[PDB]
C-alpha cells in the first residue's frame, strides 16, 4: 500500500518559500495519475493548493494560490515537493500530501469524481519571524484558594518558547490519570506558552512529588521541576532584638 | 469557484443520536462530492464517494445522501469514535474545495472545578507575571472567563486555551493565562476570574490575594 | 427551441437516472439507445438497455418528433456498451459492444473485444419475428495494427450497402508511432514537445492508446460480413472519442469529440471515407468545458482525458454553417446553448435552460421538414426537481429570417 | 393555454372535420373518440371514428400529454352515436350507441334501442387479441319505465366495479308527469307555465322526452351484465342533454349540458348515485351560446332546444372553485375562454383563440401531475386555414400564485 | 305538402296598425316547429322579422323591430297573423310567411341549420296615406316622330290611380305580341302612373284598332280607350268671307 | 347581427356560362348557410343548404361551396331558366339575415328603336302634359336618359320605368314621364328626350314641336 509522509522545515519567516517533501513508500509516483497538496490552515477547513501528475510535468493550482505556488519532481527519488513562495501569516496550515483518485464510469464520459483516498499524515508549516528559543516554565503552585470539593491541582506554565512542538510529561511519564496538556497559544511577542496541570486529591499534597518534563527537541531543551505549595511561615519571623 | 457551505459549522450530540450534516454547494455539482472524517491529530479518511457510496471499512451507520446542491451526511448510531472534524469534498470541477468542517462533540452535562493559581516567585524574579485560571471538566466549550482586576474589568491581556475533548471523561479543560508586568502586578490587589457556565447556575468566583498566602 | 421528448420511454421514476443516451437520425428514421440505472449514474445498478428504433415525423405543428415504431432490450443490460447506429434500407443497424468485465474503455486490457450488432425495422410487421430483430454475430472484426476495436460513437453513415460506425481502436502503447516533433507546442510554453503522445491514452502510462475511426460492415459480404476497422488520419490527431460521421448536403461530415488538449470543436468534411481523410474545420470559437486540466478554449498539447461529447450538423455547407448544442462553461458542464455557427463566430445562439443548468452529452440531428432545416438536439439535462439526469429533446428550427 | 392537439390524430387533410369527440380522463389513462366525415360536418360521409384509449405523460417542461397506445374502430362507423367512457381497473369501457336509422336522438322513434360497449385496454399487450378490444354484449337493458335508453355524454364515473355512464331516457311524453305549477315563471312574463313542460323533449309535441340520468353497469352481474339506467332527480330539472360525471376531490360531480331554456351551467356535487340526486351549484356568472332563443344567461322557462356542451372540471371543493372553457359570446358559438370560476364570479380567465374564432363542444378534464393541478381541455375550435372543425387541446396549469 | 296563403290589406296609412295573416292550408301550425315572417322591400334584399312556433306562444323579433312587431296565432283557423306597429313608408315591402326548417346532425349540437323550406306566395303592403282612386287613362297618340326603321309604335298612359295592382290588356286581350306593361312608380302627389306601349309596323296604323282595358279591382274601374293618330288637318281651314 | 352582403349586385352572361355568386359574413358562420332562387313576382325557392348541399330537384348546374366567412354560388352550365334574384341566408344565429339580392342577366346586346309620345288633348284639357319617351327592345338595362327642353336641360321632373327581362328576346324597355303643366307646356316649343346606349354610336335623339302635328 502506498504510504505518505511529508517532510519539511516546520517554521518558514514571512516572505520566503516553503520547502516541503512528500516521500512516497510503497509505490512509484510513475502510477497515480495525480498528485496534490492539501493544506489546512489552524481553525480553519481544509483548502487544495495543486497536484502534480507524477508521470507528467504538468501541474495545476488553485486560483488563489496560482502565482505563488510551486510544485516540483523528482522521480529518482520517489518524491513530490512544495515550492510556495512570499508566505504571510495567513500560510501557516498543515500540509498534506495526498494520492488523487479519479473515478471513471462510462468511459464515454471523461468526467471522472475526484477525492483523495491516501493522505499523508501532515506537517505544521508556522509562518513566523520569531527565532528558535528553549521554553522558560514557570510552576503552578497549589494555594488554599486551589481547592474545590477537597480536589487540589497543580501543574507548571511554559512560556516563550517556538517553534513546534512541545511534549510535557508527568513523573517521566508515570502520571497519566488528570493530565491536561493545553494547546499553546501564541503571544503578542510571537512567542508561544502553553499551560500544564493535573487534578489530584487534597490529601495527596505534600506526601507525592510532581514533576512536569518539558522536551523541546527543536532546541534541545530539558527542563525539569518539582512542584511544592507556596510557603506561608517564613516571612512574618522578624526578630525583636532587646 | 464552487463554495462548499457546511452546516452546521459544529453540532454536539450523544451516542446514538442522529447527526445529519449538510454541504451546500454554490455552483450546481450533479453528484460529485465526497465526505472525509478528520479525527484529531490524523490524516482525513475518506468516508463517502460520490456523495452516495460507503466505502470499504468505514460502518454502515455513516450515509450519505443528495445530489445537485444540497448533500447531506448522516450518521445512523451515533458512536464514540465518530468524533472528529467531518468535511466534504467536491470533485466535480478544479479547483476542489472542501466544506469549513463540522465537528462533533459529546453531548453530556458536567460541571466545572474552578482553580486560580497565583505566580511562582521564581516567575517573579523572571521578569514577568502571569496569572492561571484553571477550569477542569465542564461541559459545553463556549463559556465566558472575564478576568476582573481589583473588581475592575481588564481586557485585551488574556489568553485562553481550550483542550480538545478527551475521550475518558468527555469534558473540557480551560486554562486562561492573564500576561502582565510587574509594576502592573504590585499596582493591583484583587486577582479575580468569574466562571459563568451552562452547569453552574450561579456564576462561580475564585480568586487569591498576593498578601494572603 | 421546443421540448418534444414526450413520446419516448425515457421519463422513469425519481429514482432512476438515464444514461448513456442515442440519437442517429437517417432518411427520416431516427434511433435511440439509454442505460436505466437505480440510483446514482455512476454507481447505480443497471435496470435495462432500450434500444429502439422509429421515425421522425411531423406533428399537427409543423414540429418533428420522434416516434419509435420498434424497441429492443438487451437479455444482460451490464454487458451492453459504446452502441452505435446506422440506418440501411429500411432496416436500422446498431453497432454495441459486449463486455463482462466493465466498460470497454475503462478495463480495457481484460475486455474481450467482442462485438454484437443488432438490426431493427423501421416499419415492424405483425408476425417478424426474425424481421424485427435479428441479433446478427460477429465473428470475424478485422482490426489490423489495433488490439482491440470497439464502436465508439452514437451515429454513422452508409454508402449503398455499406456501414460505417464510428469507432475507436486500441492500440497498444509501444506500437503507436508518433514523432514528439509533431507535437504543437510553439504557441505555450507549459506543454512539453511529449504531451502529445502520452495524452493519447486514458492514463499517461496506460496500456492502451484510442485512436478514433470506422467499422466499415459491407453488407454484401454473404452471410456473415465482417467489420473492418478504419483508423483515421493522423492530422491534428487527439485521442479516440465518441465520434459521429453523418451524410449532411451530399458529404459526410465527420465530428470526433474532444476529449484531450484539443478542446476546440473536431469536425469537419470528409476527403475519402477509406482511408478516413477528415479535413477539420480550423475553429476558433466553439469548444467543449474540460474539467480540470484542459478547460473550454485550450489548445496547449496538455495531458488530459476530459470533456463532453457536444456534436455539431452541418447546416450549411456553401458558408459552412453549422448548429449544435454545447455547454458555455469553461470548466463545469453547465448551461446548454444552441449555437449556429461559422469557423469563425457564432452567428446566433439560443440558451436552453437556465445559465446554472447542468448539463451533459448533447448530440444533434438536423434534416429538412417541407424544406425547412430543423435539428432535434437531444441534451442532457440535470432535473433540479427530482435530481437526475434525463435526455431532453429539442426541436429547434434554423430562421431563415434575421 | 398550451397546445398539445398534436397528441392525437386530430390533424387530417382539407377536406375531412372533425366531429363528435370524447374525452374522459381517469387515474392517468385518458380515452378519445371521434367521426371523421368527408366535406361538410353536416351532412358529410362519415369516414372512420377511431376509439382509442391511452395515457397521460409529461415532457420535459412538465406539461401533461396524451399518448394513445390502444386504438379501435368499428366497422361501420354510421352505426355507432354517443359513445361514453368510463375507466375500471387498467380496462377502459367505452359505451356507445347502435343505430341504424340514423342519430337516436333525431329519430327516436324509430330507433333500435340497442347499445354496444366495448372494452378497451390502456395497457395492450403484445398479443392480447381478447385483451386489448372485446366489444362485450348488453342483451339485457333494465329501462324501468323509459322506453329507450342511451349513454348521452363523454365520461363517467366507476365506483369500485360499478360503472356509471352520463345516460338519457326516451320517456313517452303522454306518460310523463309534471306539475306545471313548478315550472319558474314568476320573475319574467314572457313564459308560460306549461314551457317547462314542453321544452323538456327536442320538440315541444315530441312523441319522446329525453330525462338524463345514468347507467349503472355493474361487473359482478355475471358474464352478462345487464345495463340499469338511473333516472336524475327532478330538482332545477330540463332537457336530457350530454352529461358527465366525474370523480373530483373524492365525491362525484355531475355536470349536466343547458341544451334547454335553463341556459346557467347546470351542474354539482352528487349527493347520492342511485337514485342520482345532484345538488346543482347556483351559479350566476358561467352559461353557455344558445342559438336564437335561449341565449347566454337566459333562465326564463322557454321552449328550445340549443346550446352547447362546455363541462366545467371541479378543481377546488372547499372554496367551490372549478374550471372549464366556455364561450364568451351571447348567440354566436365562438371565443372559447377557458374561465376559473366560483360560484358567483369568474376568478380568472385565459382566451384560448381569437375574438371571433367559431368553437364549440369542449370537454375539460383537470386532475394531478405531482400535486399540481392540470387541465386538458378538448376543444372544437375552426380552424379559419383548412375551414373546417378540428378539437385542439390545451394543457392548462392552474396557478397557485395570482 | 304545407301550401300557405298570405291575407291582409294591400293599402296601411302611415302609423298604425299593419294586420296580415298567413293561412295554413294542408298541414297544422301543431307541427313545424317554427312559422316565421319575411318582408323584402322593392329595390332591397330580403330581411327576416320573426318568428312563432306554432306549439307555443313564444316568440322572437327582428332586433330592428323588436319594438314593434307583434305575431299572433290561431290554432281555431290554423293561421298567424302580423302586426307591425306605428308603419312608416320603408316597410313597403312584399310579406312573406314561412315554415322555418331545422336542419339537425349529431344530435349532441342543438345548433340546427335554420332556413325556410315552404314559402308563401307573398303580397305587396305599401304604406301611403293616399286614398283608393281609379285610374285616368290618356291616350300617347302616334306621331310622325313616333317611327323609327318603318316601325311606329303607340299606347296608353295611366294616371292618378291607388293601389296597386292594374292589369291592361289589349283588344279583351287579343293582342298579345309586343305587350310591355310598364311598371308603376310613385309621384310626388303619391298616385300611380304607367305607361303600356306596344311597337307595330308602320303599315298598320289606321287599319288595326287598338284598344287598352285597363282594370282597377280595388276601386271597381273599367276603362277601355281607343289609340287613333293626331288629326292635323282639321284646325288651318279658316274660311275667307268676302 | 351578422351582415349578409353579396358580391356582384347585378351581373349579366350568356347562356352556358359559369357565374360564381359570393357572399361575405360579418362574422364567421361555420356552415350555416342557404342559397334561394326568387323568381319575379315568386316566393323564393331553396337551392342549396349548409352552404354545399344541393337540394332535391334543384338541377345539378347549381353548386354551392365556402365555409367561414366567403361562400360561393356557382352556376356551371347557365340555363335560359335561372335569371332571377339571388339570395344567401345564414342560419347559425337570429336574426336570420338574407343578402342584399344578386340579380343575373342575360348578355345579348341589342340596340333600341327611340321613340316620342307627345302628350293627348284630353290630357292637355285635364291640366297636366306628360311627355313619354319611348325606348324598346335595348340592352343593358342600365342607360342615360336626359329631358332636352327647348335645347335646355330638364332635371327634378322625371320618372323612371324600365320592364323586367322579358323571356322572348331578353331586351328591354324604357320609359321617362316628363310631368308638366298646362301653362308649363305652352311656355316651351320643343320637347326632346336624349339618349345614351352602348349599343348607339351617337345619341339619337327623338323631339317634336308644340306648332307641328
Amino acid at each position: 500500500q502506498v504510504q505518505l509522509q511529508e517532510s519539511g522545515p516546520g517554521v518558514v519567516k514571512p516572505s520566503e518559500t516553503l520547502s516541503l517533501t512528500c516521500a512516497v513508500s510503497g509505490g512509484s509516483i510513475s502510477d497515480t495519475y495525480r498528485w496534490s497538496w492539501i493544506r489546512q490552515p489552524p481553525g480553519k477547513g481544509l483548502e487544495w493548493i495543486g497536484y502534480i501528475y507524477g508521470s507528467a510535468t504538468s501541474t495545476y493550482y488553485n486560483p488563489s494560490l496560482s502565482s505563488r505556488v510551486t510544485i516540483s519532481k523528482d522521480m529518482s527519488k520517489n518524491q513530490f515537493s512544495l515550492n510556495l513562495n512570499s508566505v504571510t501569516a495567513a500560510d501557516t496550515a498543515v500540509y498534506y500530501c495526498a494520492r488523487d483518485y479519479q473515478y471513471y464510469y462510462s468511459g464515454s464520459y471523461p468526467t471522472p469524481h475526484n477525492w483523495f483516498d491516501v493522505w499523508g499524515p501532515g506537517v505544521l508549516v508556522t509562518v513566523s519571524s520569531a527565532s528558535t528559543k528553549g521554553p522558560s516554565v514557570f510552576p503552578l503552585a497549589p494555594s488554599s484558594k486551589s481547592t474545590s470539593g477537597g480536589t487540589a491541582a497543580l501543574g507548571c506554565l511554559v512560556k516563550d518558547y517556538f517553534p513546534e512542538p512541545v511534549t510535557v510529561s508527568w513523573n517521566s511519564g508515570a502520571l497519566t490519570s488528570g493530565v491536561h496538556t493545553f494547546p499553546a497559544v501564541l503571544q503578542s511577542s510571537g512567542l508561544y506558552s502553553l499551560s500544564s496541570v493535573v487534578t489530584v486529591p487534597s490529601s495527596g499534597l505534600g506526601t507525592q512529588t510532581y514533576i512536569c518534563n518539558v522536551n523541546h527537541k527543536p532546541s534541545n531543551t530539558k527542563v525539569d521541576k518539582k512542584v511544592e505549595p507556596k510557603s506561608c511561615d517564613k516571612t512574618h519571623h522578624h526578630h525583636h532584638h532587646h | 469557484d464552487i463554495q462548499m457551505t457546511q452546516s452546521p459549522s459544529s453540532l454536539s450530540a450523544s451516542v446514538g443520536d442522529r447527526v445529519t450534516i449538510t454541504c451546500r454547494a454554490s455552483q450546481g455539482i450533479i453528484d460529485y462530492l465526497s465526505w472525509y472524517q478528520q479525527k484529531p491529530g490524523k490524516a482525513p479518511k475518506l468516508l463517502i464517494s460520490t456523495a452516495s457510496n460507503l466505502e470499504s471499512g468505514v460502518p454502515s451507520r455513516f450515509s450519505g445522501s443528495g445530489s445537485g446542491t444540497e448533500f447531506t451526511l448522516t450518521i445512523s448510531s451515533l458512536q464514540p469514535e465518530d468524533f472528529a472534524t467531518y468535511s466534504c469534498l467536491q470533485g466535480y470541477t478544479t479547483p476542489y474545495t472542501f466544506g469549513q468542517g463540522t465537528k462533533v462533540e459529546i453531548k453530556t452535562v458536567a460541571a466545572p472545578s474552578v482553580f486560580i493559581f497565583p505566580p511562582s516567585d521564581e516567575q517573579l524574579k523572571s521578569g514577568t507575571a502571569s496569572v492561571v485560571c484553571l477550569l477542569n471538566n465542564f461541559y459545553p466549550r463556549e463559556a465566558k472567563v472575564q478576568w476582573k482586576v481589583d473588581n475592575a474589568l481588564q481586557s485585551g491581556n488574556s489568553q485562553e486555551s481550550v483542550t480538545e475533548q478527551d475521550s475518558k471523561d468527555s469534558t473540557y479543560s480551560l486554562s486562561s493565562t492573564l500576561t502582565l508586568s510587574k509594576a502592573d502586578y504590585e499596582k493591583h490587589k484583587v486577582y479575580a476570574c468569574e466562571v459563568t457556565h451552562q452547569g453552574l447556575s450561579s456564576p462561580v468566583t475564585k480568586s487569591f490575594n498576593r498578601g494572603e498566602c | 427551441p421546443k421540448l418534444i421528448s414526450y413520446t419516448l420511454p425515457v421519463v422513469g421514476q425519481s429514482g432512476t437516472c438515464i444514461t448513456d443516451p442515442l440519437l442517429a437520425m437517417d432518411e427520416g428514421y431516427f434511433a435511440y439507445s439509454h442505460l436505466e440505472r437505480i440510483g446514482s449514474c455512476s454507481r447505480g445498478v443497471s435496470k435495462q438497455r432500450i434500444i429502439g428504433v422509429g421515425e421522425v415525423l411531423d406533428r399537427g405543428d409543423e414540429v418533428p418528433s420522434l416516434f419509435m415504431t420498434n424497441v429492443w432490450t438487451p437479455p444482460n443490460p451490464n454487458t451492453v456498451y459504446h452502441c452505435s447506429a446506422v440506418y440501411n434500407n429500411e432496416f436500422y443497424y446498431v453497432l454495441c459492444a459486449v463486455s463482462t468485465v466493465g466498460d470497454p474503455i475503462l478495463n480495457s486490457t481484460y475486455w474481450s473485444g467482442s462485438l454484437m450488432m443488432t438490426r431493427l425495422a423501421v416499419k415492424p410487421k405483425s408476425n417478424g419475428g426474425g424481421y424485427n430483430q435479428h441479433q446478427l454475430a460477429l465473428r470475424s472484426i478485422e482490426k489490423g495494427r489495433y488490439d482491440k476495436v470497439m464502436p465508439y460513437g452514437p451515429s454513422g453513415i452508409k454508402q449503398g450497402d455499406t456501414l460505417y460506425f464510428p469507432a475507436v481502436g486500441f492500440l497498444v502503447r509501444t506500437e503507436f508511432k508518433y514523432n514528439d516533433s509533431n507535437c504543437p507546442i510553439t504557441k505555450c510554453q507549459y506543454s512539453k514537445p511529449e504531451n502529445c503522445r502520452l495524452s493519447m491514452g486514458i492514463r499517461p502510462n496506460s496500456h492502451y492508446i484510442l485512436r478514433s475511426g470506422l467499422l466499415k460492415y459491407n453488407l454484401s459480404d454473404g452471410e456473415n460480413p465482417k467489420v473492418v476497422f478504419i483508423e483515421i488520419s493522423d492530422q491534428r490527431l487527439s485521442i479516440g472519442s465518441p465520434s459521429k460521421i453523418y451524410d449532411s448536403l451530399g458529404q459526410p461530415v465527420f465530428y470526433q469529440a474532444s476529449f484531450s488538449w484539443d478542446t476546440m470543436i473536431k469536425f469537419g468534411d470528409v476527403l475519402t471515407v477509406n482511408p478516413l481523410v477528415v479535413n477539420w474545420r480550423n475553429n476558433t470559437v466553439i469548444s467543449r468545458p474540460g474539467q480540470s486540466q484542459c478547460p473550454r478554449f485550450n489548445t496547449c498539447p496538455e495531458i488530459c482525458w476530459e470533456g463532453v461529447y457536444n456534436d455539431a450538423f452541418l447546416i450549411d455547407r456553401i458558408n459552412w454553417i453549422s448548429a449544435g448544442v454545447f455547454l458555455d462553461s469553461n470548466q463545469t458542464a453547465e448551461n446548454p446553448v444552441f449555437t449556429v455557427f461559422k469557423d469563425n463566430e457564432i452567428l446566433y445562439r439560443a440558451q436552453l435552460a437556465s445559465e446554472d443548468t447542468n448539463a451533459q452529452k448533447t448530440i444533434t440531428n438536423c434534416f429538412l421538414l417541407k424544406n425547412k432545416i430543423w435539428c432535434i438536439s437531444l441534451v442532457e439535462i440535470y432535473d433540479t426537481g427530482d435530481n437526475v439526469i434525463r435526455p431532453k429533446l429539442f426541436a429547434v428550427k434554423i430562421p431563415e429570417q434575421c
